């Protein structure tokens, strides 16, 4: 049950991986998880703030 | 093991009314206790028991 | 009392009063001397963590 | 199969078990519920503590002797200092609740006696001096029970309650107290007595400090007796559970 | 996965889940929602570490012994028996009968002995371990013919690499390994009493194939058992007392448990 | 209708009646049956005596005193000299059987006490001298019961059993003996105790003289007590019934 | 003849295994066998006991 | 992949992207094409090295300790705690709560000690490392029975090959490892204050299985942690100050930053 995924290559190829142990805590690190959501910290306000609008009106 | 961060509580027993007996009967009785676990009970982290011990190999 | 069958007996007699205590111990199923040597306690010692509800039956 | 003698009652984190009990008495046919919208008066939103207030509170025990006239308890005052029920009734202005009273007395097959347990609504009591009205320390004793007398209380210039028992303090005939919700504890048959009284009043809610809605009376119509050799100390225990308790009018703590 | 608590409410009924009778030898199956009000909880805990395979399948040292490259004690012998180490013995005795495969691992380590011999320049040591089933010949000396291992299983190991390890199948003339035996060997009800009666497991021998050096060297071998594919029957209570010998269940009477100050004290 | 207290057991030409009994304990969930063909080893044809061997044999009674540590019986040895069961087990080489143990003790409503009845499989016992193993005259006493001790047995150079009771002779904690099939005789509730143990062993059959498969232990966790004027002699009786007994390997009579 | 099974992972991934020896006594331990049946010990009585019922009637 | 700049032109409007109000606790989301004219740029840069898994999944030395083959210090013990090394501690304390698997690697290295003993010819050294979870027995001496590891995890390593390495799952009675704890152990609000309250991780012991030689030898063990499958919550500011102890957050007051000459100076 091999898993084929894509390699980290430049911009402007695949690799194969097999799990050998029955404990999921032995697998390799989850390196490719490029998901970001800065909205919890940068803009935590109750009311939406349009950029091109007076913050206080 | 003993850990304050995970303290369990206290179990106590009290007299509600009294033990009442007639004449020619013993006013002293005994109670017995049995402990067991329910369906939700679980255990983790297998380790060695601090009860058994030995100084030299038995023969 | 640990060197007899009296350790398992909880004495309850007729009391000329009310609301006094019979016994008490902490909810430490594997560390307290009341519980560390019972089947539950014995099995618990081989592990580090426990979870779930407990049954105490009184006869 | 099952029997009618055994019965368990669960409320909050409290369970009451009995193996020799008579049928439960439910008030005037009514089960305690909450106040509806077509019957309310106070406009703000009430708070229902539920499990924290609707549970079994046990009181002190009293000893049943061969010459005990009887005891009584003003129900709302009795619990005014127990757990979160007392605190909620101390921080609020109006309250509403029904009750579940369980009275317990156990003895052997060689003991005899009979106790009347009656929940009397609005048991207004009289004073020994016709001139005045009785004190609050005489009428309601919290954290304890109030004892009746076998002989009439003397008159004078005081504020004592007329605790004569055959008059029930209310100036009536005691044998008629079976017009109210009641239960008999007969030592040869009964073991305990349960009564589930709903909220009785002429207003939708009431202040719980200056008014006592009901009263628990325990009277031994037939005296306690036994033969030399049997147990001589026989106590009586009372456990009260509030039901559908709600509170309205949050204010500062106190009763003045 | 453990059971999930069911949410309950207030009750006033003739049902009696709390009241039972313990004289029937039956454990009450009461859940917490029978004596109080509860909430619905979604339990996700697993009972995956309480399994007998997980509880017993871990390597344990059951014995270790020494031999030398010169002098008198030139080889080591050990009748196979796990009841010398307390830990694994107490784990197995939880049940009356067991049935498992075995995984053997050997940790062989040498040490140089103090002496006055000079110009010592040792070559790598090779060890031989040999298993003799009950009935076969035994090595009266170190350079005897029995070490030819024509049929007897044996392992050659050169010091410096991975420890030797083998797999042993369930070897028993019966249907299960008996942890306890209440009887004798002879029909005359005298002689050997107890589990020593069923201990017909063979013998393990160990030696140096070469001497290595001109100076003295002592090699210690540690044996490790690891049960696999475990089956077990009829659970028993734990030992409580301290073990005394390897062939019998003899003990010294001990108190039920340790004490406290009163029946109301919340402290050990 | 019928009650759960009353129960009759018929085996052979023997009927046991009881009017105050707890539920029957059936082994490890298994009912004693015969050996099947896919599980047998000995090739010849076995003999099943049925009614002649599967019936109730009563043993001697023991007296329950206020200071009795307890008793035990090696089940196979106990009946090795009774009726045709003993004869069949004396003329054959291999045997196989389950059991039905009924323990009886009756007392009044003014007596108290509690006895633990436990069928322990492979109860290997220990010696008072760590150096040796106990004698067969110490371990198994036929036609009688073997008594426990309240104090530890002294050491020396003998072959005595370590009959200390709180250690159960097996060097364990006695309160854990409820891991095996068991039943409690409580004088205020119970009257007798029934246990239906099947054939437990690691081989399909066994010689019945040099090996004891199970053992009956009777221990009074709560002592016997009464007040002056009531009966002082209280006996305990044990009745064992073999079930599905079969024999293989006919030979000359004897055990050597 | 590879055997693909599921790994032991938390709540709220697969692994591959091949047998190399012809003796079944050489395989890995049977770790994932979560089957329990406490009824042989907790309730071994002949007659069923309903929980919300008087044990003695 | 980072966002791509949008090309803009000259504007004359009542829109005010630059003017904002910072008292609302909100960061302005202004792009450069709001205050100037820009060109269209196709950005190809990736944020693949700023991920918490990439930032934290690297092995770090958290401790090292010594033991000997003779004399007094015959074994080594260490209550597991990462707050002894500054680097990994400061990396983790970026967040309030974390949750990760662990990858342990051990670098064991021996050295010969100065002495006057002659004719030294050492055999290969084997080491044992043993983990005791909180509650189990401890090795009072070097040749005690606890080293049988019947249930306790342990690793046997012979000097000369690949360093030993294992995987540890997220071991916590809670839902996350707390890097900071603002409270006490006792309900009486006295006693142990701080994160030492939640440090119930077990103990690690290390020894030589054989002595190897007749002369003295000291072995040092270095422990390396490597978080895997990391989750983190509630980011905090960096330490700034220098650490003092391993059990608390005590510090010595330090200036906000380093200085310069004036408010107009372009030099450190
Ligand atoms: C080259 C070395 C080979 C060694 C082979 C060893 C085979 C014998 C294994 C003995 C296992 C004993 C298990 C006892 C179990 C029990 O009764 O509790
Ligand atoms: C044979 C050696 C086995 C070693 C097993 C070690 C298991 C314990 C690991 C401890 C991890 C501690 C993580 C702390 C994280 C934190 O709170 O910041």
């Amino acid at each position: 049950g091999a898993q084929v995924s894509t390699q980290k290559t430049g911009a402007h190829i695949h690799y194969t991986n097999i799990n050998y142990y029955k404990d999921a805590a032995s697998n390799s690190a989850n390196r490719q998880d490029f998901t970001q959501d800065p909205g919890k910290f940068t803009e935590p306000v109750k009311d939406i703030m349009i950029k091109s609008l007076p913050a206080l009106n | 093991t003993s850990d304050e961060y995970t303290a369990g509580g206290f179990i106590t027993c009290w007299y509600q009314t009294n033990i009442v007996v007639p004449a020619d009967a013993q006013s002293s009785c005994y109670i017995m206790c049995f402990v067991s676990a329910c369906n939700d009970f679980s255990v983790r982290l297998l380790k060695d028991t601090p009860f058994i011990s030995q100084q030299n190999f038995f023969q | 009392k640990v060197n007899s069958m009296e350790a398992y007996q909880i004495p309850v007699r007729s009391n000329e009063g009310s609301g006094t205590q019979v016994f008490g111990f902490p909810l430490q199923p594997g560390y307290s001397s009341v519980f560390s040597r019972t089947l539950l306690g014995e099995i618990l010692n081989y592990y580090t963590h426990w979870s779930g509800s407990i049954k105490l039956t009184f006869m | 199969g099952y029997s009618d003698r055994a019965r368990s009652i669960t409320l909050g984190n409290s369970t009451i078990t009995t193996q020799e009990c008579a049928n439960v008495v439910v008030g005037y046919g009514v089960w305690p519920d909450y106040l509806k919208d077509s019957e309310a008066t106070a406009e703000d939103q009430p708070t229902q503590p539920d499990v924290a207030t609707c549970r079994f509170y046990t009181l002190d025990s009293v000893q049943w002797q061969k010459t005990s006239p009887g005891w009584w308890w003003k129900l709302p005052d009795a619990l005014s200092n127990l757990g979160l029920f007392g605190q909620n009734m101390q921080y609020h202005y109006l309250g509403r609740t029904g009750y579940t009273v369980h009275v317990q007395c156990n003895a052997s097959k060689f003991h005899q006696g009979c106790l009347l347990v009656v929940c009397v609504p609005e048991a207004e009591m009289g004073c020994a001096t016709l001139d005045n009205t009785p004190s609050s320390a005489e009428l309601l004793g919290g954290d304890s029970a109030k004892e009746f007398a076998d002989k009439p209380v003397a008159s004078g210039s005081n504020k004592l309650v007329q605790r004569v028992v055959y008059n029930a303090g209310m100036g009536v005939g005691v044998g008629n107290l079976t017009i109210f919700p009641h239960q008999w504890i007969n030592l040869r048959t009964n073991n305990s007595a349960t009564i589930v009284m709903p909220y009785t009043n002429s207003v939708p809610m009431d202040n719980m400090f200056r008014h006592n809605n009901v009263t628990l009376m325990v009277i031994p119509f037939v005296p306690l007796d036994y033969c030399p050799g049997s147990t001589t100390y026989v106590p009586i225990t009372v456990t009260i559970a509030p039901m559908c308790a709600e509170y309205n009018g949050l204010r500062l703590a106190g009763h003045q | 996965r453990v059971a999930d608590t069911v949410g309950t409410g207030p009750t006033n009924s003739e049902a009696i889940p709390a009241l039972t009778a313990a004289e029937t030898g039956h454990t009450s199956q009461v859940v917490p929602g029978d004596t109080m009000q509860t909430r619905h909880v979604k339990n996700y805990h697993s009972r995956s570490e309480s399994t007998i395979e997980n509880f017993l399948c871990r390597s344990a040292c059951v014995y270790f012994t020494e031999y030398e490259n010169s002098g008198a004690k030139r080889y080591a012998e050990w009748v196979l028996t796990p009841r010398q180490a307390a830990q694994l013995r107490r784990k197995l005795e939880f049940f009356t009968y067991v049935r498992f495969d075995l995984e053997l691992t050997f940790v062989i380590t040498s040490t140089q002995q103090p002496s006055t011999t000079q110009n010592q320049d040792a070559q790598i040591l090779t060890h031989q371990i040999m298993y003799v089933p009950p009935g076969g010949p035994v090595p009266d000396k170190v350079d005897s013919y029995v070490w030819q291992t024509s049929t007897n299983p044996s392992v050659f190991w050169t010091e410096g690499n991975a420890p030797p390890r083998m797999s042993i199948p369930f070897l028993s003339i019966g249907n299960a390994y008996s942890n306890f035996y209440d009887g004798w060997s002879e029909f005359s009800r005298n002689g050997v009493y107890g589990i020593n009666t069923l201990n017909n497991m063979g013998t393990l021998y160990a030696r140096h194939v070469n001497a290595g050096s001109t100076g003295p060297i002592k090699s210690t071998i540690r044996i490790y058992f690891k049960p696999k594919h475990v089956k077990a029957w009829i659970p028993r209570p734990p030992r409580l007392c301290q073990y005394e010998k390897a062939k019998n269940v003899n003990f010294q009477p001990s108190g039920v448990t340790t004490t406290r100050q009163s029946i109301t004290t919340m402290t050990n």
